[PDB]
């Protein structure tokens, strides 16, 4: 019964070890460090009536959407600090937000199993609230203007078209808490309450690979801009980078001083800097290749809860547990 | 040599008051999270303390040490105006802080709705405006000028400038500045102490397994010991001119002045304020 | 250009006014979490706070029949007292007779807005989400000791309460504790079928506290309730002091005074939070 | 018991050596570095925020 599964897992571990010719840090020792980086607060967006949970940059670098526990999902203009829209969510709580690559529609999650879709483009009206799940929602994303990928409080992650769940992924021991998409729409990856982080194929609907190098709950998953890697943020202080081709943990980012959790993880336009928010009031910036911190961003008063980087890479926006959302350039 | 040490002591007192008020104002203003509804009153108190410690305390030290006022009569009248305005503003801000605590404790549910940022701004503006009406107008205009034969020459003479008030203005100014706020805060803190004792008794009753005395005691005692003796001797000297000498008046006035620098030590002991002060330095 | 800027400004303004009104109404209301465990009498408190329903009742009866099964005609459709006698081993569920996703309940007690939460998760990752609620209404059934899982149900509730209490994100959140099914607890205690000491060994050495005489009940029942209350209260008391208090309330299904109790206790919680602030407590 | 089948399916995949993946990642990071407004200092005129 389980003996075959144990043997298969042992064989997979042996194969992964056999592919480890050299460590990533071994190659990176020749490269020069990025050096110390000083990050200023270009703007401090404010106005939220309560704590915020997640935010997503727009397809353009200007517009962004912020989601708060107060139910007020307000669209923001980063350049001129203007609240273009204020959409009061039907559900009292939201846990994630998403912005269409077309920019026409805006997605909001929620503690309620129902996922709502707002058609921003006079007055905002909900387009079609999704069917639901058995549990809450964790992260949402837009493959296109017609398909939204949702992560649930149960195992199942789903692709939604019509209020119909075209596919229903499964295989997670716990609850999926975050996901990210590749530059192409073919592949995407997701975390879980358990240490397992998996990669799914949207067309096939089967988890091609599974990475389980962590030891605590995974709270954030970012995707490499190249599309061949993805970074995980665990409940414990360690954040690590996985390579899809190598299918293991290439590098591990951690420090003795940091003991707090990690809430959001995002890369830069070039992928050199891994901007990771922490459960502490600060936000760290790590040199991805060299695994060395290159600055500390501690603007917020409360714990950070979201990060993001514009498609042009002009600036990185961090949203905290406090009402203040600060754009860092 | 006695005057030389007194000058150093006065300079140290003025510097301490200025530094404390500046630190409190910077901590309140720089950090948005630290600023709140009730921190506007502390901001007003710190601003009043800073203005007093930069306007009257150094000028008062210059007057007492040299024993000759170099500035003109109008400038001395303006200086006394600023002094009295600052004192009333500080005491009324203490009273407003006390009544805010009373509203927050005795009526918890109605506290958040009744008081807002606009409400705090308007009440602080009203406090400053009533302080101005009590201080500036009766003293900028010559209502307060003494009708006594004494000090008529002193008011006429440019170099000499000592406070000789009418028998009527002194009592009214004291009542608006200290006595009424004293009664208000004493009653308010008695009510808050009763509520704290009730809560402690309830906690003891529910769970089988002097803190309120210390905080209330220090908060009320500092203010009372600093200001009450001065605001009683100023009335006594009006009632009985032979009872009070000038040196006693000056000493009590400056002991009351030191309360301006003492206030930040009693209204910034919260851990958030300490963290903000550590971060700022 | 200029026109675009003007438009943006006008929209921001329209939003800012609406958002100020929204912040006012949001600060007016309060948030409460209901942590009622599965089949722990949580629905009784909500009912106490306040065709298709007949079909739902019939479905509940069918589910109870299926649970009992887990005569021949009854079994094929899907000794009656035997299941009820052994109802402790297995989990079993159950106008006036009928009464006897996330759910939100809104009610007002003394013209003060209240808002009630109802979620329901072994991981309980959503617990850290509610770090801003006024208080947590955690209900529990004192009769759950007889029911056995696989740790007894009451022990499981104690473990859940301990996990909730010692949480980093809930360091400033109080808990209101309701012990449902007091009459059922008395009925089970009077009968010798289940002994409290048999399940909880510490009850043999336990004795009733001297100053605890709440109701006109045989001594044994009161000793049982006070044991359960002390077992709940010890985990809350030993963890720490300040911004953490448990408020056990012995309640019956019939009693309708709970709505007043939650209001009074939430007022006490806000008052004690303010008292702990300002360094008074 | 489909977990063992899924594990067997995932195991039957070709793996790229870690050295090659690291070299490719370093090459991409070095090639796209000049286009990162965060890695290099943000010019005052170029940056819309400042
Ligand atoms: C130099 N003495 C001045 C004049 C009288 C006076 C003071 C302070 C507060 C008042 O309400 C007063 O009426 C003193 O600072």
């Amino acid at each position: 019964l389980r003996q075959e599964a144990e043997q298969l897992k042992n064989q997979i571990r042996d194969a992964r070890k056999a592919c480890a010719d050299a460590t990533l840090s071994q190659i990176t020792n020749n490269i020069d460090p990025v050096g110390r980086i000083q990050m200023r607060t270009r703007r401090t967006l404010r106005g939220h009536l309560a704590k915020i949970y997640a935010m997503h940059w727009g397809t353009d670098s200007r517009l962004l959407v912020s989601a708060s526990q107060d139910g007020k999902l307000i669209i923001w203009d980063s350049y001129t600090t203007n609240k273009v829209h204020a959409i009061p969510l039907r559900s009292s709580w939201v846990m994630t937000c998403a912005y269409a690559p077309s920019g026409n529609y805006v997605a909001c999650g929620g503690l309620d199993n129902i996922c709502s879709i707002y058609n921003l483009k006079g007055n905002v009206r909900v387009s079609r609230e999704l069917a639901g799940h058995t549990g809450y929602l964790s992260c949402c994303r837009f493959l296109d203007d017609n398909q939204i990928v949702t992560s649930s409080g149960d195992t199942t992650c789903a692709l939604w078209d019509t209020g119909q769940q075209t596919t229903t992924f499964t295989g997670h021991t716990g609850d999926v808490m975050s996901l990210s998409l590749a530059p192409d729409t073919r592949l995407f990856v997701s975390g879980a309450c358990d240490a397992s982080a998996k990669l799914w194929d949207v067309r096939e609907g089967m988890c091609r690979q599974t990475f389980t190098g962590h030891e605590s709950d995974i709270n954030a998953i970012c995707f490499f801009p190249n599309g061949n890697a993805f970074a995980t943020g665990s409940d414990d202080a360690t954040c690590r980078l996985f390579d899809l081709r190598a299918d293991q943990e290439l590098m591990t980012y951690s420090h003795d001083n940091i003991i707090c959790g990690i809430t959001s993880v995002s890369f830069s336009k070039s992928g050199r800097l891994l901007l990771a928010g922490y459960d502490d009031f600060n936000c760290n910036v790590w040199d991805a290749l060299k695994a060395d911190r290159a600055g500390v961003l501690a603007g917020h008063d409360n714990r950070v809860s979201c990060l993001g980087v514009t498609d042009d890479g002009m600036a990185v926006a961090t949203g905290s547990w406090d009402s203040f959302l600060k754009i860092w350039n | 040599v006695w005057v030389v040490g007194m000058g150093i002591v006065m300079s140290l007192i003025v510097l301490a008051i200025v530094f404390g008020n500046v630190l409190v104002i910077t901590a309140i203003a720089k950090f948005e999270r630290l600023q709140t509804v009730t921190n506007y009153f502390i901001t007003s108190l710190a601003c009043a303390d800073l203005v007093m410690g930069l306007a009257v305390v150094p000028f008062g030290a210059a007057h007492i040490l040299t024993k000759t006022w170099t500035f003109g009569n109008f400038w001395c009248e303006f200086w006394t105006s600023i002094d009295v305005l600052c004192v009333t503003a500080s005491i009324e801000t203490l009273c407003v802080i006390a009544v805010d605590r009373y509203f927050a404790i005795t009526s918890p549910f109605k506290y958040q709705s009744l008081l807002t940022k606009n409400k705090a701004r308007v009440i602080i503006l009203m406090v400053w405006i009533v302080s101005g009406l009590t201080s500036f107008l009766p003293i900028q205009m010559h209502w307060y000028r003494a009708t006594h034969q004494e000090a008529i020459n002193c008011y006429a003479e440019e170099t000499c400038c000592d406070f000789f008030t009418n028998q009527a203005y002194a009592i009214a100014s004291s009542i608006v500045s200290f006595y009424v706020p004293l009664v208000i805060m004493v009653f308010v803190y008695s009510r808050v102490f009763q509520e704290a004792k009730r809560q402690l008794q309830k906690i003891d009753k529910s769970e089988g397994r002097h803190k309120a005395l210390k905080t209330l005691g220090i908060i009320m005692g500092t203010f009372t010991l600093c200001w009450l003796p001065f605001f009683i001797v100023n009335i006594v000297h009006v009632i009985q001119d032979n009872l009070i000498r000038k040196e006693v008046y000056i000493l009590l006035n400056w002991i009351g002045y030191v309360n301006s620098g003492f206030n930040p030590l009693i209204y910034c002991r919260s851990p958030d304020f300490r963290i903000a002060f550590q971060e700022l330095l | 250009q200029r026109n675009e800027e003007k438009a943006q400004r006008e929209a921001n303004k329209k939003i800012e006014k609406q958002l100020q009104k929204d912040k006012q109404v949001y600060r007016a209301t309060h948030r409460l979490l209901l942590l009622g465990a599965g089949e722990s009498g949580k629905s009784t408190i909500v009912k106490q706070m306040r065709a298709t329903k007949v079909q739902d009742i019939k479905n509940n009866l069918k589910e109870a029949i299926e649970t009992i099964v887990a005569v021949d005609y009854i079994l094929s459709v899907m000794g009656v007292r035997a299941c009820y006698e052994r109802s402790n081993e297995y989990q079993l569920i159950d106008d006036q007779d009928l009464l006897r996703g996330i759910f939100e309940t809104k009610f007002q007690v003394d013209k003060v807005n209240f808002h009630m939460f109802d979620v329901g998760d072994e991981r309980r990752k959503w617990i850290q989400c509610f770090n801003d609620v006024t208080a947590i209404i955690f209900v529990v059934a004192s009769s759950s000791y007889n029911m056995v899982i696989r740790t007894n149900r009451l022990q499981e509730a104690l473990n859940l309460f301990k996990s909730i209490w010692n949480n980093r994100w809930l360091r400033t959140i109080s808990v209101i504790l309701f012990l449902n099914k007091q009459d059922l607890l008395a009925e089970k205690v009077l009968a010798g079928k289940s002994k409290i000491e048999d399940y909880f060994p510490e009850f043999a050495r336990y004795t009733t506290p001297e100053d605890a005489t709440p109701e006109p009940e045989d001594p044994r029942v009161t000793r049982a309730k006070y044991f359960i209350r002390d077992e709940f209260l010890r985990i809350s008391t030993a963890s720490g002091d300040g911004r953490h208090y448990c408020y056990p309330h012995f309640t019956c299904a019939v009693d309708t005074e709970n709505i007043r109790r939650v209001f009074n206790d939430c007022r006490d919680i806000i008052q004690r939070m303010h008292l702990r602030q300002y360094e008074l407590l | 018991r489909k977990l063992v089948e899924q594990l067997k399916m995932e195991a039957n995949i070709d793996r790229i050596k870690v050295s090659k993946a690291a070299a490719d990642l370093m090459a991409y990071c070095e090639a796209h570095a000049k286009e990162d407004p965060l890695l290099t200092p943000v010019p005052a005129s170029e940056n819309p925020f400042r």
